[PDB]
């Protein structure tokens, strides 16, 4: 190719306030440190430049942020995390080779003990069925870490392509995540089948947990 | 300090063209003097987007010379133009699809190797950002939501905790707001981010968990407001026989 790509690690770094965070960036080609930049992104806010041009801090960036590296391997260090530092961080090659691509991001989240989700399944409401569509909802409540797998089965048949997931930001009181998975069927398809099940895999679960209902029972 | 003010319609129909503009404040594009610091010739007026669930993506840039550089993944769908006399620059992205739904930022890129006095921090980076425009690719017209209950049942409450919620379906544009019991019920509530469905309409759910016994002693009502359509809904969520 004719572009430089940057790969960040780890995908998620889980730490406590006061700890040191070390974020890595590997470029696919050598990049001078003159041209390697780092950014912070906090949900709901515009990205912020942290570091650029041979590891220099941008305006307003406090001393706990520093950077290092050469060749293809770069590091952003936060010496002591503050609560406002839990955010997503991006490296970028900026100034030697267009396009000026970013890495894929590293999220720094708040470490806590593993917590399995509580799982709940909801049938389509009779109100909604009066229309032409059925939504079946599976709720994974208050789990940690974020990685989780939800599979839908209809009459024991694995579903694919007809569901969508949404996930909350980490909770400010208990540091967990919550997730919804919504299965969308036509009313006609919904009324043709009996057993609706969501099956959840998570590090906090010894084996997968299935919640199910039988339509009309 | 220099700021970027973003404008332009974020709502684009599939296959049509997105047009966004930023205006520069606190500096001017037509001032060719260079008396201190870095030359305004070293600013590259840039566009960056973030699609949902993805990272930051560099779209391209323009200098007041008129020279552009574009991401090769776009490049004949993308045009960037600058209007030096108006302190403005613009992004046109044609033939949009749902993959182009994203927050679009403009930003000032800086590339200097010469300067007068002290080189301000932020060189060889995107140091000033606009606040972003959320762009939604959809054919939809304004539409208020339907609000359906996510009701607890005997099977789901048998561990001592009940979940209950509201499915807020098929509305456009963003946002809705959701409260429970007129704002009195906040603990254990999770209102999920909306998803832009393939229909071009949004959907989300809001849930709460409570002790199962409180289903016998407490009423639960979700309060849904969609200002764009002047829609307000209160939906009582009852245990389902």
């Amino acid at each position: 190719v004719h572009e430089i790509v940057l790969t960040q690690s780890p995908g998620t770094l889980s730490l406590s306030p006061g700890e040191r965070a070390t974020l890595s960036c590997r470029a696919s080609q050598s990049v001078s440190s003159s041209y390697l930049a780092w950014y912070q992104h906090k949900p709901g806010q515009a990205p912020r430049l942290l570091i650029s041009d041979v590891y220099r801090r941008a305006t307003g960036v406090p001393d706990r942020f520093s950077a290092s590296g050469s060749g293809t391997d770069f590091t952003l260090t936060i010496s002591r995390l503050e609560p406002e530092d839990f955010a997503v961080y991006y490296c970028q090659q900026y100034g030697i080779s267009s396009p000026f691509n970013f890495g894929q991001g590293t999220k720094v989240d708040i470490k806590r003990t593993v917590a399995a989700p509580s799982v709940f399944i909801f049938p389509p409401s009779d109100e909604q069925l009066k229309s032409g569509t059925a939504s079946v909802v599976c709720l994974l409540n208050n789990f940690y870490p974020r990685e989780a797998k939800v599979q839908w089965k209809v009459d024991n048949a694995l579903q694919s392509g007809n569901s969508q997931e949404s996930v909350t930001e980490q909770d400010s009181k208990d540091s967990t995540y919550s997730l919804s998975s919504t299965l969308t069927l036509s009313k006609a398809d919904y009324e043709k089948h009996k057993v609706y099940a969501c099956e959840v895999t998570h590090q906090g679960l010894s084996s997968p947990v299935t919640k199910s209902f039988n339509r009309g029972e | 300090q220099v700021q970027l003010k973003q404008w332009g319609a974020g709502l684009v129909k599939p296959s049509e063209t997105l047009s966004l503009t930023c205006t520069v404040h606190g500096d001017t594009l037509s001032d060719y003097s260079w008396n201190w610091g870095v030359s305004r010739s070293d600013y590259y007026w840039s566009w960056i987007r973030q699609p949902p669930g993805k990272g930051l993506e560099w779209i391209g840039e323009i200098n007041r010379s008129g020279s552009t550089q574009y991401h090769p993944s776009l490049k004949s769908r993308v045009k960037i133009v600058i209007e030096v006399s108006k302190n403005q620059f613009s992004l046109e992205l044609s033939s949009v699809t749902a993959a182009d739904t994203a927050v679009y930022y403009c930003a000032r890129g800086r590339r200097s190797r010469q300067w007068i006095g002290d080189l301000p921090p932020g060189n060889h980076g995107l140091d000033v950002w606009g606040q972003g425009i959320p762009v939604s690719v959809s054919s939809a017209s304004t539409k208020g939501p339907s609000v359906f209950p996510l009701a607890p049942s005997s099977k789901s409450t048998s561990g001592g905790t009940a979940a209950l919620g509201c499915l807020v379906k098929d509305y456009f544009p963003e946002p809705v707001t959701v409260s429970w019991n007129s704002g009195a019920l906040t603990s254990g509530v999770h209102t999920f981010p909306a998803v832009l469905q393939s229909s071009g309409l949004y959907s989300l759910s809001s849930v709460v968990t409570v002790p199962s016994s409180s289903l016998g002693t407490q009423t639960y009502i979700c309060n849904v407001n969609h200002k764009p359509s002047n829609t307000k809904v209160d939906k009582r969520v009852e245990p389902k026989s």
